[PDB]
């Protein structure tokens, strides 16, 4: 059976017929018992100095509002000119969201230009079961890549999920559960998240939040010793 | 003509010059990513240095990429005078349509790069993500071709590092485990017997 035929006669996208969507749940319950408490800082972050978010983070996700994902918007100019490797620890990872154009060789510029080289490149494939142009576009886009950087020295690198209705722009949650099974630590930066994104485990930074309760005394107090150095998927230490 | 052509060769050392001006182009390189490797590949150098813009001057460029040729196969396209439109992920499931360093790969990726000004082509048609099975190692799916044809139907098109398996109509397939030199173009006929009275390259 030729799936891509198929869309061409019926308007269902070849990821429509994709099947099947111990236990790594013990691991998901250790996530969770050492997540810091949410944080999360309301800041325009064009306007914003991101030096006075400290400590430097093990993982950042960065999730720019792209103009595309709309038919403030942020350009590809404006991203490449954040400060990012300015808090980034120097053993460090970055998940990038960069859609599905231009954005897949100028988001690669980025992680060059703050010091990552890409390991991973995770698809996120839209299907259409429920409904079934850019003017350079060959092909009908139904996909968005999230790149995968990684600086200093269970999961497959594809989410399927319905396309979401027009308007709304939240990515699939699916990658926060990626990026936590990965263990690669516990000060977790999300750039441009929203009150809708708060998630235990993470620091929330972007400029829609209408609220914050961020301290960098306070979110530094979560990784002093005896957890400076803890994956996030290992039991707690004891204390008195 | 129509028919299936073929040319084996090494592609590093033909004169593609005598092939003509295609409207697609497609290749899946033997990138040296860093292994053993149970075929020959080319290094970076050889890869920048394939003789890519005199095939065409107004088309499309379809460019597998794996590894650090994500990287590496966006530096060729460019320097080859392309700019990447659009980018195939082909979903890799058995027969029974469920997919098969840090994460485990469900999928192979396939550049689309434009150079010129296409007219004519249908672009739309399709949508950039292909499930289909896979066949032996390295074995790209078929569908590819069907959407090629629908986005350029009827004309000439060019596949580099080819296998037996990938002739295909309107496509002239070069490649070094192909069969000898099949071809039926009078004027690449006519071409490579001027340049090549003997048959070979060297
Ligand atoms: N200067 C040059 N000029 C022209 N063509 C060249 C070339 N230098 C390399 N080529 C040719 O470009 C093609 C590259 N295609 C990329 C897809 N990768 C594989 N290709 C072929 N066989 C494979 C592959 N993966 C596993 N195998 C298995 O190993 C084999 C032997 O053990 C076989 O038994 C398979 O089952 C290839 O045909 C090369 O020969
Ligand atoms: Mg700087």
């Amino acid at each position: 059976n030729d799936y891509c035929q198929h869309f061409v006669d019926t308007g269902h996208r070849p990821q429509n017929f994709i099947r099947d969507v111990e236990l790594i749940r013990l691991k998901d319950e250790l996530i969770a018992k050492s997540n810091t408490p949410p944080m999360y800082l309301q800041a325009d972050i064009e306007a914003f100095d991101i030096r006075e978010l400290t400590p430097k983070f093990d993982v950042i996700l960065l999730e720019p509002p792209l103009e595309e994902y709309y038919r403030k918007c942020w350009t590809w100019d404006d991203i490449m000119k954040l400060e990012i490797d300015e808090i980034a620890a120097p053993r460090s990872f970055i998940f990038l969201w960069c859609g599905s154009g231009e954005g897949l060789d100028l988001g690669r510029v980025c992680l060059r230009k703050w010091g990552y080289r890409r390991c991973e490149d995770i698809c996120w494939i839209k299907t259409n079961k429920n409904n079934p142009l850019d003017p350079k576009a060959v092909f009908q886009r139904t996909k968005e890549h999230c790149l995968m950087g990684i600086k200093g020295t269970v999961d497959i690198d594809l989410i399927i999920t319905e396309e979401p209705e027009i308007g709304n722009i939240e990515k699939p949650v699916e990658i926060f559960h990626i990026i936590e099974h990965f263990c690669l630590g516990r000060r977790r930066l999300h750039l441009f998240g929203r009150d809708s994104t708060i998630r235990p485990g993470w620091l929330t930074v972007g400029p829609t939040l209408t609220n914050s309760n961020y301290n960098a005394e306070t979110y530094a107090s979560y990784f002093s010793a005896p957890n400076s150095y803890l994956t996030g998927c290992t039991e707690e230490i004891e204390r008195l | 003509l129509f028919p299936p052509q073929w040319i084996c060769c090494d592609i590093r050392y033909l004169d593609v010059s005598i092939l003509g001006k295609f409207a697609v182009v497609m290749a899946d390189p033997p990138w040296d990513i860093h292994m053993e490797l149970p075929y020959g590949t080319l290094t970076d150098d050889e890869m920048r240095r394939l003789n890519i813009p005199v095939l065409q001057d107004d088309g499309f460029l379809f460019l597998w990429v794996t590894g650090r040729a994500m990287e590496l196969g966006r530096e060729c396209l460019n320097l080859w005078g392309y700019e990447r439109v659009d980018e195939i992920i082909w979903v890799k499931t058995n027969q029974l349509q469920r997919i098969i360093h840090w994460l485990n790969h469900g999928k192979e990726h396939c550049l689309v790069g434009v150079k010129g000004n296409p007219q004519g082509f249908n672009q739309g048609l399709d949508c950039d993500v292909i499930v289909a099975e896979v066949r032996s190692t390295s074995h790209k799916p078929d569908e590819i071709y069907g959407m090629i044809e629908r986005l350029s139907p009827g004309t000439r098109k060019i596949e580099l590092f080819g296998r037996p398996h990938n002739v295909q109509p309107n496509w002239i397939t070069l490649g070094n485990q192909l069969d000898g030199i099949h071809l039926l173009d009078p004027d690449v006929v006519a071409r490579f017997k001027q340049r090549y009275p003997d048959g070979i390259i060297s």
